[PDB]
């Protein structure tokens, strides 16, 4: 079954990709929405090792861990219930298929423009089998004011 | 500067430096001010514990670090880096270029048995094999056990700086399993040859892994990261810098000229006509 | 080897080395074996006295050498050599190349106030002029007095590592005339500005000249040769190597990437069309 | 010296040096005297062929070596080694310490794509896989293909020092299979 409250003020995210501008926009949105905690718990970039990226929480500087594998990102963070998939058109299918066998991820946001339609049909059918809510491909994201903002939606 | 003094602009910073806050009224080390450094009576081993590991080490571990810096000092002018420092000092350079030209030989063959003789014994002890299988495992692959063997000081003739260190680690130093493993490998290898004893470059490696993972202050992923990042090359380099600066000052005080290296030690083997 | 073993051929030797006999049954330092080094309980200051000066220094002078190596350790990552070590460590090199790339900046502008602030005060004190004429002599030539001045810690706000050293040299240390001369120059210069105090890089220089020419063991032509060959650059380099290795291990433990230095800090001023 | 001048003692020598005989009436390089170096009109690429490889390279290969030394010259002061050289020069040192403090950053992250981007393409070309399988092989392991990518000059906007080299290797240079593999 699909949820009805996708986002909240305790929603934590995992971002697939090296998207520090989008993560910083999400943290800036969280600071201007008087939120307690950042929206992004980790980042997943498979082409480098496990390190920490430096981001801003208002005036203060925080660190967000950049993991290499997605299983390492799910083991350290069980409170993450949304994944934002900034993968390209040729690697969003594999990333989403590898995402959907984790039961903690309740909703996925796919950003890529041009995923071929049989592949996104398979993504739709596995999301309907597993019960996760895919915010559809070729989107900018979604914004719930006060709680959560997906990536680069809204803009600056 | 005016927009950041009144705080209306934000800049991301580089150079994250979890070491030595120079700003403020006192020089803070790891988390400890310099007046507390000299008031708690920690020596150079204490400030290596503060600068290198960011931890207040216990008073036996600081003295062991000082003892390791005292034995990894000069080992004569014949060895490779001391040779380079002397060739540099006789070319009339300066202290930094001479020390530096000798320091840039501490690699794998000269000065790299500290870190390799600890990685090898740690990868053998944490794999969970008895020493009598580790010696034969390193006997079927080539690759001699790093940190085993002396040319002269053998058995019934100990090395006497391996011995001062070894009786420091036996007395002031709780729970030392990797040194016991290395001494069992020593018992096995001294039956093969008389001169297969623990080096100083192997005993400092295994006793420093025991110092990291066996006292307080380190869990086991800090203690292995400091053994993998290279904090054991730093012990040899900081110890041997005293001997290399002493060699530079010695060749400046004896007033020796430029070195030329005679042609009957060289044996040119050039091609015919290229 | 056979004709020299039975001794019928003679070869002149190079590399005269009045330091560290590695041959024989024990490692001998200056003239003292390593078991006597650890038995007489001399620390790293004792083995610097043995390797650098070939002399058994008294027990306060060794502790002062250790104290100078403890204060000439890290001074934050902003300074020039620490910066070079961090840029080298973030390029992923190794410990020796990082330490070495930071050590090769200890020259005249960074790290050379130790030796210059001792040569200047020694050439002023041995010429036989009172401090009130030395300040005005260095006022008519340009060339500010090396070893005088701090940016922040001034007076009614002391530097607190100049102070630990200064109360070491006042207590455990007989007959210190050049430090008294430097403190009279300090009394004269703190009337001009509030922030014209003795540096740590000037107080270690003048207190080390007092250590050489004022205790035993040095006559006055050994004590001036060690001040002219460069044994005060070695104190800063051996002290600051602890901080630079700590900076390397710190940037390897924080796992930082390659540094690029943004283009809006550079201001290219190239010619028109060459 | 007297017992070896009349040759009655034998000493084993170190430092075997298959390069640059300084003894004798002329400086010999690899096997070629210095007058033959300047008479055969080989440049700095010719003497790199003699000192580094001990071989008389053909006249296009020496000019390609000179061209590579001309494009691997300065790349602005922002980059890591140029930064270290400038921090060293502003500390007032000397030429050797400044050059040396900047040279000791040429490792793996700065300046090590020359050797890694050749070992990788050589281990891919000599294993015998087509490029469309090599890209996907390096796509399932992490570890981006070394020697691929620019931040600005892309396509319909070439790099213009990759292009001078590339039209040198296309014209004066027979049988170039690994560059064809890299272009695929
Ligand atoms: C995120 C986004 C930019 C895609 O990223 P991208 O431009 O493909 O850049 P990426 O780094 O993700 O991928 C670049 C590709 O080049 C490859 N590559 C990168 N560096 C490389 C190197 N050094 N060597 C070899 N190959 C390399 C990568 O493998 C990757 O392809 P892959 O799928 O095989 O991994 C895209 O989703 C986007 O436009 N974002 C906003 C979403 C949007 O607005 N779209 C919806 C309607 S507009």
């Amino acid at each position: 079954g699909k949820s009805t409250t996708l986002f909240s003020r305790h929603t934590k995210a995992i971002v697939w990709g090296m998207q520090t501008r989008a993560v910083q926009g999400m943290l800036d949105f969280d600071y201007v929405c008087s939120r307690d905690e950042p929206s992004v718990a980790a980042m997943v970039y498979p082409f480098t090792g496990d390190h920490k990226q430096k981001f801003y929480w208002g005036h203060k500087e925080i660190l967000i861990p950049v993991f290499k594998n997605m299983a390492d990102a799910m083991r350290k963070h069980p409170e993450v219930d949304v994944l934002i998939n900034f993968a390209s058109l040729r690697s969003a299918y594999d990333s989403t298929m590898e995402t959907m066998n984790y039961a903690q991820i309740r909703t996925i946001a796919i950003i890529a423009e041009g995923i071929p339609e049989a592949l996104t049909r398979k993504l739709i059918k596995k999301a309907d089998q597993k019960g996760v809510t895919i915010i559809g491909p070729a989107t900018v994201g979604g914004i719930k004011p006060g709680c959560f903002k997906i990536g680069n939606t809204g803009g600056m | 500067s005016w927009a950041r003094e009144l705080g209306l602009i934000r800049k991301p910073a580089s150079f994250m430096t979890s070491i030595c806050d120079e700003r403020g009224q006192e020089l803070i080390y790891a988390g400890m001010p310099i007046t507390e450094v000299f008031k708690e009576e920690m020596g150079i081993g204490g400030v290596l514990g503060l600068l290198w590991f960011q931890k207040r080490l216990p008073k036996y571990s600081c003295q062991f670090i000082e003892m390791c810096l005292m034995v990894t000092a000069d080992h004569g002018p014949a060895v490779s880096g001391a040779h380079n420092t002397i060739i540099c000092a006789r070319a009339g350079k300066d202290l930094v270029s001479s020390l530096t030209s000798g320091l840039l030989t501490i690699g794998d063959r000269f000065g790299g048995a500290l870190d390799a003789a600890a990685k090898m014994f740690s990868k053998a002890f944490d794999s969970g094999i008895i020493p009598m299988e580790f010696v034969n495992k390193m006997k079927k692959e080539g690759k001699l056990i790093m940190g085993i063997g002396h040319r002269v000081k053998s058995i019934n003739n100990p090395d006497m700086r391996v011995q001062i260190l070894k009786d420091y680690v036996r007395q002031h130093f709780p729970a030392t399993p990797l040194l016991d493993y290395a001494l069992e490998v020593e018992k096995i290898t001294t039956s093969k040859k008389p001169n297969l004893i623990l080096n100083v470059d192997g005993l400092i490696g295994v006793a420093f892994v025991d110092m990291l993972r066996n006292c307080g202050s380190f869990t086991r992923e800090e203690a292995d990261e400091y053994i993998d990042i290279g904090a054991l090359n730093g012990i040899f380099v900081l110890g041997r810098s005293m001997g290399f600066i002493g060699h530079y000052l010695d060749q400046k005080r004896l007033k020796q000229g430029l070195y030329r290296h005679p042609w009957d030690d060289i044996s040119y083997v050039l091609p015919e006509h290229m």
